[PDB]
């Protein structure tokens, strides 16, 4: 068909339609807004301490708070 | 650590040159010793004319244009 | 002012060079036209492109692919309307 | 004539790039964040007119704040006074690196 | 006051009295918009950066980029006066009197 | 040309003057206006003709120095209080750079040197469109900017578009430096009132959209450029003719018909105010603006100048013009004399 | 009008922390481990108040305790804590990855003779809650009342009250 | 001391740019079979240091100019571009450490299209303006096409450091993520060079000779720190600076090979052939790199 | 060599701007603007000006004047200096002098402001914690926060082309 | 300029007089100015003799018709002793257009310019005596 008549126009479109599908499947792309999300330019600003909240933890070696553990393990 | 040093460093500045200022112009009438051009009552972020003035070129052309031509 | 000495040096060691050498040895087409403000316009939207590698770290990728697809496949709609529409020919 | 269709539709799509201390990519103030803010909430129920002849104070503060004219006029008035006084030569100075 | 912004409001004036004021060329007069175009992006730039106005600091860039496809524009309609005249002078374009 | 292009071009001359509308930010105004100039350069030179090549050459020189002017107002506004909100500027000086940049924009005495010479060199559909729209698009920005601009600007700029659209006016029979001279009275017209009640100004710009609408419509329906070729009209068809009186005498603004609306509720709520002798002075010149619009009906409908034969050729041939739409707007422009309480219709 | 009230000389002076910057990189974490508890402190008035001049006090507090944790790594292992800066410190901008075997001998040394637990990915960091003493600031930005409120028009419309009341055109 | 860097980067550009003649004439010379230069002295350096001196020697061109000025301004703004276009460039330790100096060397090479555009205007007759005007022409519609492949190779590392990319080339080459890209570019670089295959058929000849080699060589230092390379311990970078060295050297060897043996294209054919294949082709391979690094979860560290 | 560098450059811009509004030939203008841009390019970059003066860098000396010299080249011949065009430049450099010599012997030159006279090292940063040159994420936005404007953007340069090839005889 | 029109009309009038005839050329002076600018910017005199000449010429008569008319003006509110009618600068105005005739040496465009300026005078007068703003007042 037209793969003879203008080819590298129709690789083009091939290669712009992958473009546009292969986000939509994608086991990755949460995986890219978690990492683009947990990387903080700011400082990470404290709060007045407790109104006994189960949440936002003392030491930073707390585990309570969230974190990170998908980084160092690929 | 690095935050206090700077806001240790920065009231160093304003109270050396606030007392630098106090020597220096009790002539002219008017000038109080202190005065905010402002009106509220917070604490702005001095313009490094504040900060480095009258230090005379040396370390205030190598701290305000250090990192803008510093390779 | 490190790269003013930069450009000094070279500048001036240039034209010690050339004055160095010299005092020593003593109509139109339109299609001429259509070329370059084809370049104007595809480098401007080269410009509005470019800082796509600063974007790539925020909290709104899909959105952020979407917009970018846009501006090439734009790119590519002008490319491809000049193209069929003889305006690039001989 | 202007129209409202921003706030019709629900999309606020133009609110973002209008002011400062709206939320910045990562979140850092302005200069002068905080003089704005208290002359917004100055001036936000108000109907433009006692915006002029009630918070002017206020927005004195803010313009100080962007321009910052006067603190400067105060600084180069110190400078002239400090070189005609060197000029005289009254206490060769020690506001410099040491006494 | 920052007192460089003096300067370049006068550089400003300057670009545009020579901008009004051209004598021969369409060309300068061209050329004299785009220097204006870039007293304005420089203005606006010092602004921006000592303001720390770093949200919308898009304003340098995108009216760098829409006032030259004007002169991109401009470019083109000089040169179609300069295809169907000989020359692209303020004269010969007295004919269609007010 | 092609049509598809043709609606593209409209299309983007519509979401240019949308765009002037709708915005909150300086930079998309400006990008408005920028975008309305760059579609409405090939609508001119339609043709091939060298006219229509100098007169967008004029109309684009212009154009886009008013428009860098209008940023250098802008770019002004923020070297002072600096947001970029549609509201109260923050400098005289400013606020005059922007004023002159819109009276640049729109049709005003200082600057209407390449209006009449835009108009002449142009057919019918470009001039027609160049009118509505760009008279259209500034004056929004005015309504939004109005309360804070030095008054003797507006009312100089006002005085004189009227005096000058007035005395200028008296001397062509080219039917487009006609329509031009008048459109620069009527938008002294329309700017004089907007520190007042603006919404006399929209009112007062609906009424001259219809008006001019109506008068280019029926140039487009047989095509002339001089009085006798109307003569000629008046040979082939007899109901152009009293159409020709009607819309005429409702550009000059008779009490019995429908263009009069306009003057007499600008006098009314100008002279709530102090302003009386500025009233009979505006008043006064648009009784002076009324002789080339007379002259004209005189040379069209009233007395006849002798024909031309093939005009007897031209009887066979029943007339085949599309109108886009001629009768509605003309009994919408002529007799919406008993309509004036749909002056609150607008705000 | 008003004049600042800027704090003495006598609060002016702090043991200051004159270290040099690479070893004050490189001995970051367990620095935020160990000690960095009681500044929170100090963040959260800086937060609370936009008022240096007012939080010195935990300034100094931070002051102390940065010294205090430099004597305690200083009595201790390890010297070779030494040669591990000394190892990250040519490396231009201070990469953490450059040094890391040395990197893992600090920890050991600091693991099996003193304690100290270094942060995992991401420990520094997970918004954290602190307690304090004083109790927290009103209305920082130091302004005056809102002026004026708008009466807000409301109430069931009464049709119109004899037409346009204009010229005429009545009803 | 920093003067001393300067002058350590500008003094062996000579050397560089007369031994790269000596190197392509005898390497044409074996592409073809001819030996020589080798009567003058041992294989001819002082065969390139003899003919330098012999143009210096050899009395100019008599003008014959239009602005005397304008005529002096042009090679020298094209041999300042060929000195200042050394600086940000890392082997292993730059001149200057940017935050961004890709865009400062497409800058620099729109200023090559201003010195060839003012040599052009100031230089003769309208018969060689309007064989300088195709040759603007032809330079300036790859200025497209290398910024958009430079784009798209630096989006696979996020950062315009370039020391990024010195790190970021450390596991594999960069020519295997993106072959048909780099492939596009080198064909770029053959024309910013403005040689074989392509066509260009003066004073200073010698000026616009060293601007011609200079451009050539910071070509292919870019395309070595750019594509390619090896990995650098540090406190020991004659390790990095000899690969770099040799892959430089083997690029630049199969540069002027690739010169050596074919016929130069039609005009209309280059534009042709330009726009209607490397432009899509471009945007294709733009539009994947866009849209795999938020497939594959790789996106940069820009820090 | 000293403190007031971007007052001096942009004394030397103001005198390129001069230098072509004074009407020379249009390459003699463009070789005045070309100056003008490379030391509005050097003062924006002295207030730093990351990115931006490097970026116009490729427009307006990469891209825009090398088409305005293109069709310098291509339309207009001017085959032969003149006393107009000298004399504007005589008096530009003239009311330039007067400027700066009221600018530096006296307090402040008032067109109608109030322009403080003095070199700007004021005002700037105080060393703030940047860490990503604030100009860098601020145009790294445009494709979160910047759905309308690009869009309009992209659009008004593709209408650019099709009006471009219209009046360029479309099709 | 609104300084120099303030210094006229600030003037009680009254005689406070030769300040009134100063202030009356300074604005004849620079009305002739105005006018004579756009002429020489829409004429290209060519030579620049005569564009100076024409200059001089409008400036000169404006001026010489704001000296007549502040002359006649202090005589008149000397003589009369009533400083409260417009029929001095009805005078005024008459004789201004009477020498402008006489400047351009045609006796019926003095005799209209007479009628006409002599109504506007007494219309400005009366206008100042009651009353009226400048352009705006510009509230409701």
């Amino acid at each position: 068909n037209v793969w003879a008549k203008e080819p590298v126009l129709v690789a083009s479109f091939a290669i712009a339609g992958l473009a546009v599908i292969l986000p939509t499947l994608s086991p990755y792309t949460k995986y890219s807004l978690m990492i683009n999300r947990a990387t903080p330019y700011n400082y990470p600003v404290p709060l007045r301490d407790d109104g006994n909240m189960p949440d936002v933890p003392s030491h930073p070696q707390d585990p309570q708070g969230p974190s990170l553990e998908w980084l160092k393990r690929l | 650590l690095l935050q206090a040093e700077k806001d240790r460093r920065v009231l160093q500045m304003l109270r050396e040159n606030l007392e630098e200022e106090a020597t220096i112009m009790k002539d002219v009438p008017g000038w109080k010793v202190g005065e905010s051009v402002f009106h509220t009552t917070r604490w702005v972020t001095p313009m490094m004319g504040e900060l480095y003035g009258l230090r005379t070129g040396e370390e205030i052309l190598s701290s305000t244009y250090g990192f803008i031509w510093y390779t | 002012m490190n790269l003013m000495i930069t450009l000094l040096t070279n500048f001036t060691l240039a034209t010690l060079l050339v004055t160095i050498a010299f005092w020593l040895p003593q109509p139109f087409s339109m299609k001429f036209f259509l070329v370059a403000i084809t370049f104007l316009l595809f480098d401007l939207e080269i410009a509005l492109l470019l800082p796509l590698p600063w974007a790539s770290q925020t909290t709104n990728l899909n959105t952020m692919l979407t917009m970018a697809l846009l501006l090439i496949f734009l790119l590519a709609v002008s490319l491809a309307y000049e193209w069929t529409q003889k305006g690039l020919e001989w | 004539p202007f129209f409202d269709v921003q706030k019709k539709l629900g999309v606020d799509l133009d609110h973002w790039m209008t002011i400062q201390s709206a939320e910045q990519p990562h979140r850092i103030p302005a200069r002068c964040h905080a003089f704005e803010k208290e002359w917004i909430e100055c001036a936000h129920g108000i109907g433009s007119i006692r915006a002029e002849k009630e918070c002017k104070i206020e927005f004195e503060d803010f313009r100080e704040c962007l321009l910052r004219q006067k603190t400067m006029k105060r600084l180069n008035a110190i400078k002239r006074q400090r070189d005609k006084l060197i000029k005289e030569g009254k206490y060769t100075p020690p506001p410099h690196h040491s006494g | 006051m920052s007192l460089v912004y003096m300067n370049i409001m006068m550089a400003f004036t300057v670009s545009l009295t020579g901008l009004l004021m051209y004598r021969s060329h369409l060309m300068s007069s061209l050329l004299c918009l785009e220097g204006m175009m870039l007293s304005l992006f420089i203005l606006a730039t010092l602004m921006i950066l000592n303001s720390h106005f770093t949200l919308a600091s898009m304003m340098p860039i995108i009216l760098l980029v829409f006032a030259a496809c004007e002169a991109a524009l401009g470019l083109s309609l000089l040169v179609m006066v300069s295809n169907t005249y000989g020359t692209d002078y303020v004269q010969n374009l007295n004919l269609l009197q007010c | 040309m092609n049509p598809i292009i043709l609606i593209i071009i409209l299309m983007t001359v519509m979401l240019g003057t949308i765009i002037v509308m709708i915005s909150t930010h300086w930079l998309l105004i400006w990008i408005g206006f920028e975008m309305n100039m760059l579609a409405i350069i090939p609508i001119m030179m339609k043709k091939h003709n060298p006219r229509a090549t100098e007169a967008s050459t004029k109309y684009f020189l212009t154009q886009s120095t008013a428009s860098m002017l209008l940023m250098m107002a802008i770019i002004i506004n923020l070297m002072f209080s600096g947001q970029w909100t549609v509201m109260k500027l923050f400098n005289p000086m400013a606020s005059m750079l922007m004023t002159m940049a819109l009276a640049m924009k729109l049709g005003m005495a200082p600057f209407h040197f390449w209006v009449p010479e835009v108009t002449q060199g142009i057919p019918l559909s470009s001039g027609l469109i160049l009118l509505t729209w760009q008279k259209l698009a500034p004056m929004s920005v005015l309504y939004q900017i109005l309360p804070s601009i030095n008054l003797d600007l507006i009312l100089t700029l006002s005085i004189l578009s009227i005096t000058i659209g007035g005395w200028g006016g008296l001397n062509q029979t080219q039917l487009r430096k006609i329509m031009a001279y008048s459109s620069i009275a009527h938008m002294g017209w329309m700017t004089a009132v907007l520190l007042y009640n603006p919404t006399m100004t929209l009112l007062n710009l609906i009424i001259y959209i219809i008006m001019t609408s109506t008068m280019f419509t029926l140039f487009m329906a047989n095509s002339t450029t001089t009085t006798l070729s109307l003569s000629h009209t008046w040979n082939k068809a007899p109901i152009m003719t009293i159409l020709v009186l009607i819309t005429l005498l409702s550009m000059g603004g008779l009490p019995p018909l429908s263009g009069f609306m306009p003057k007499w509720m600008i006098i009314q709520e100008m002279t709530k105010n102090d302003s009386i002798i500025l009233p009979t002075l505006m008043a006064i010149t648009a009784l002076l603006n009324l002789y080339f619009y007379m002259r004209l009906t005189y040379s069209t409908a009233l007395t006849m100048f002798p024909s031309t034969n093939n005009m007897k050729m031209k009887w066979q041939f029943p007339t085949t013009k599309r109108m886009t739409l001629l009768p509605t707007m003309t009994v919408l422009s002529t007799m919406l004399l008993p309509l004036t309480p749909i002056l609150s219709i607008l705000e | 009008p008003g004049i600042v009230e800027l704090p003495s000389l006598e609060d002016l002076k702090v043991q200051e922390v004159k270290v040099s910057s690479s070893v004050l990189k490189a001995a970051a974490h367990h620095y935020g481990a160990q000690c960095d508890k009681p500044n929170k402190e100090f963040m959260l008035c800086r937060w609370e108040e936009k008022d240096p001049r007012r939080c010195l006090e935990e300034g100094k507090l931070v002051n102390q305790c940065a010294l205090e944790f430099f004597r305690q790594i200083k009595r201790h292992c390890a010297e070779p804590f030494t040669e591990y800066w000394t190892c990250i410190d040519y490396s231009g901008l201070q990469l953490f990855r450059r040094c890391r075997k040395e990197q893992a001998q600090f920890d050991k040394c600091v693991l099996d003779k003193l304690g100290w637990v270094r942060p995992d990915l991401g420990e520094l960091s997970k918004v954290t809650k602190v307690k304090t003493d004083r109790p927290l600031p009103e209305n920082p930005y130091h302004s005056r009342a809102r002026p004026e409120p708008n009466p807000e028009v409301e109430g069931d419309l009464k049709p119109a009250r004899h037409g346009s009341r204009l010229f005429f055109w009545t009803m | 001391m920093f003067m001393i860097n300067v002058l350590t980067l500008i003094i062996p550009i000579l050397l560089a740019v007369a031994f790269l003649t000596l190197v392509e004439r005898k390497v044409l010379g074996y592409m073809q079979f001819r030996k020589g230069p080798n009567v003058v002295g041992p294989y001819g350096l002082l065969q390139p240091i003899a003919d330098a001196i012999k143009l210096f020697i050899k009395e100019p061109l008599r003008p014959a100019t239009s602005s005397i000025s304008m005529f002096i301004l042009a090679p020298i703004l094209a041999l300042t571009l060929a000195l200042t276009m050394w600086i940000p460039l890392p082997m292993p330790y730059p001149l200057i450490n940017m935050n961004l100096g890709v865009l400062f060397m497409l800058a620099m090479s729109s200023l090559a299209v201003y010195s060839i555009l003012w040599s052009g205007w100031a230089s003769n007759s309208k018969y060689a303006l309007i064989g300088a005007l195709r040759a603007v022409a032809q330079t300036i519609s790859y200025e497209v096409t290398l910024a958009i492949i430079l784009l798209s190779v630096l989006l696979m590392n996020g950062s315009f450091t370039l020391s990024t990319l010195i790190i970021t080339q450390e596991q594999v080459w960069l020519i295997f993520p993106a072959w048909p890209l780099a492939m596009m570019w080198f064909i770029s670089t053959l024309a910013e060079t403005n040689r074989a295959p392509f066509d260009l058929t003066a004073g200073p000849f010698a000026l616009f000779f060293m601007a011609e080699y200079a451009n050539i060589i910071m070509m292919n230092i870019f395309t070595t720190t750019l594509f390619l390379g090896a990995f650098h311990n540090p406190y020991m970078p004659e390790l990095y600076t000899i690969n770099f060295t040799i892959k430089s050297l083997l690029l630049s060897i199969t540069f002027l090979w690739i010169r050596a043996s074919y016929p130069r294209f039609r005009y209309d054919q280059l534009m042709h052939l330009l726009w209607k294949n490397f432009l899509p082709l471009t945007l294709a391979l733009c539009m994947w790199h866009v849209s795999l690094p938020i497939l594959l979860s790789s996106i940069p560290p820009q820090t | 060599m000293m403190t007031y560098i971007v007052f001096i450059l942009s004394i030397i811009f103001v005198m390129g701007f001069v230098g072509f509004s004074s009407k020379p030939s249009p390459i003699y203008g463009g070789l005045g603007l070309i100056v003008s841009g490379g030391v509005g390019c050097g003062i924006v970059l002295n207030f730093g000006g990351s990115f931006l003066g490097l970026m116009v860098f490729l427009i307006y000396l990469g891209g825009m004047m090398v088409v305005f010299g293109y069709t310098t080249a291509m339309a207009t011949e001017q085959y032969p200096s003149n006393k107009v065009v000298l004399g504007t430049f005589i008096t530009g450099l003239l009311m330039e002098f007067l400027m700066v010599y009221y600018v530096l012997k006296d307090k402040e030159v008032e067109i109608v402001f109030k322009f403080n006279g003095m070199g700007d090292w004021v005002i700037y940063d105080t060393g703030d914690s940047g860490f990503f040159s604030e100009e860098a994420m601020g145009i790294a936005a445009l494709y979160s926060y910047g759905t309308w404007l690009v869009i309009v953007t992209g659009w008004s340069l593709l209408i650019g082309v099709v009006v471009i090839m219209e009046i360029t005889r479309g099709n | 300029a609104k300084t120099l029109l303030h210094q006229y009309w600030d003037i009680p009038e009254g005689t406070e007089c030769h300040r009134k005839t100063y202030a009356a050329t300074s604005i004849g002076g620079a009305s002739g100015l105005v006018v004579s600018a756009y002429s020489v910017a829409l004429k290209t005199p060519t030579s620049f003799l005569e564009g100076v000449a024409r200059t001089g010429r409008y400036t000169f008569t404006a001026a010489a018709i704001g000296a007549i008319f502040g002359l006649t003006s202090c005589i008149s509110a000397q003589v009369r002793e009533k400083p409260d009618d417009p029929l001095n600068y009805l005078i005024g105005g008459c004789a201004g257009g009477l020498t402008l005739g006489a400047r351009t040496r045609s006796y019926g465009i003095g005799a209209a310019a007479c009628a006409y300026m002599g109504l506007t005078a007494a219309l400005v007068k009366m206008g100042q005596l009651e009353g009226w703003k400048v352009f705006a007042e510009p509230k409701v």
